[PDB]
């Protein structure tokens, strides 16, 4: 049959949360101005030979909408924490997302995956080693992606599903 | 004098501190009655650099941070007076048939009717939209100058997108955050009930679609509102033109 996974994509504005999601859901890349308030998707995929149903919440990076984080952090079971490799502030924001998720769930064991997006660009301000050290500190996977070329997109979502499943099978 | 000093020092503040930088810049220059000049310079710096409207105000944008600060400090009285009567009507409505806004079929209770909830959501969105575009006489004058300054700067380089830029900014960074979270915005004294919060969030998505001139193409369950969206593009532009010209 089929297990349901509640994924939530979080991160600063314009890091590519929606572009990553739309590659997975609609198999194209759009370069348009369309800031998210909150979008919801569902998709059935096969991960490790098991059919899975993905419930994907694509959240607002614009800080004016920060009041709705508490709700979606309560309902999500795993979090794709996305920064852009050319935006130092978005990298630093990862710590704030992680600490709010840990408070709201009252846990230090929350499934999450660190995603460094826009790796197709030669404009990099966050070194891969810096991101690997942060992920290693948190004990979570780190994946470099490009929503524009689709590099790493499926692996980012599938890795989060596998972290959630590991957590549910404890 | 004061402007080149402020422009040079703004480069030194890391983007993580830009909320505080925007507060201090606006506060400093407003107290010197030089706020228009600050905005003209800050907006022109970014507008002159962009090659397209799609690449303007993206990512870390000090101009955007300044604009959202101006909306918050100069627009609080207007926002509260505009939204409070509307929110009190929807919060105190006794129709339990007209009490659900769930329009995602995958979240819909079997008791409820999708087409009824869609109509319920559209009727609320119409009341809010109509009130907003009827409110120009009440717009705060200093906020009118913020929007005019953005409109004038963008128009020197992107004349065909200058009114959309004002419209998107005003909904994205001012009106819609308050509709989605009216309690945290200080308009209501109590968080609204969850069925109401659901409707407020969905309505704000429709209002933003109108303000941005984009149709729904992402979430499947939002596309049924595209005809309502298209039918309100022109009234939205006329309102933005009134505020920004
Ligand atoms: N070069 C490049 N551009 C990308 C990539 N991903 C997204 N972008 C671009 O970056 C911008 C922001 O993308 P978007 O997906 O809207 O980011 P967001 O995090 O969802 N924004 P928000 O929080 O406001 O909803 C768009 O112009 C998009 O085309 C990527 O991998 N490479
Ligand atoms: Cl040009
Ligand atoms: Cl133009
Ligand atoms: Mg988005």
């Amino acid at each position: 049959g089929m297990t349901e996974y509640k994924l939530v994509v979080v991160g600063a504005g314009d890091v590519g949360k929606s572009a990553l999601t739309i590659q997975l859901i609609q198999n194209h890349f759009v370069d348009e101005y369309d800031p998210t308030i909150e979008d919801s998707y569902r998709k059935q995929v096969v991960i490790d030979g098991e059919t899975c149903l993905l419930d994907i919440l694509d959240t607002a990076g614009q800080e004016e909408y920060s009041a709705m984080r508490d709700q979606y952090m309560r309902t999500g079971e795993g979090f794709l924490c996305v920064f852009a490799i050319n935006n130092t502030k978005s990298f630093e924001d990862i710590h704030h997302y992680r600490e709010q998720i840990k408070r709201v769930k009252d846990s230090e064991d929350v499934p999450m995956v660190l995603v460094g997006n826009k790796c197709d660009l030669p404009s990099r301000t966050v070194d891969t080693k810096q991101a690997q050290d942060l992920a290693r500190s948190y004990g979570i996977p780190f994946i470099e992606t490009s929503a524009k070329t689709r590099q790493g997109v499926d692996d980012a979502f599938y890795t989060l599903v596998r972290e959630i499943r590991k957590h549910k099978e404890k | 004098g004061e402007l080149p000093i402020a422009m040079a020092l703004a480069n030194v503040v890391p983007c993580s501190q830009w909320d505080e930088l925007a507060r201090v810049l606006v506060t400093l220059f407003d107290s010197r009655h030089l706020l228009y000049q600050l905005l003209w310079n800050m907006f022109s710096k970014e507008v002159e650099l962009a090659d397209s409207m799609q690449t303007l105000f993206r990512g870390n944008s000090l101009a955007s941070k300044i604009m959202t600060f101006c909306f918050k400090v100069y627009g609080a009285t207007y926002l509260q007076k505009l939204l409070d009567p509307l929110l009190r009507i929807v919060i105190t409505s006794s129709d339990w048939q007209h009490v659900s806004f769930e329009v995602d079929p995958t979240r819909l209770e079997p008791s409820e009717s999708l087409e009824e909830n869609q109509r319920n959501l559209l009727q609320m969105t119409e009341k809010f939209f109509h009130a907003i575009i009827s409110s120009s006489s009440e717009f705060p004058p200093q906020l009118r100058s913020v929007c005019h300054c953005l409109y004038q700067v963008v128009s020197q380089r992107f004349p065909q997108n200058s009114i959309g830029a004002v419209g998107s900014a005003m909904f994205l960074r001012f009106i819609n955050p308050a509709i989605v979270s009216p309690y945290e915005a200080g308009i209501l004294d109590k968080k609204p009930p969850p069925r109401i919060e659901r409707g407020l969030k969905l309505m704000s998505k429709i209002l933003q679609s109108i303000a941005n001139h984009v149709l729904f193409t992402k979430e499947e369950h939002m596309r049924p509102f595209n005809d309502f969206v298209k039918s309100n593009f022109d009234a939205a532009r006329r309102f933005f033109l009134d505020i920004a010209s």
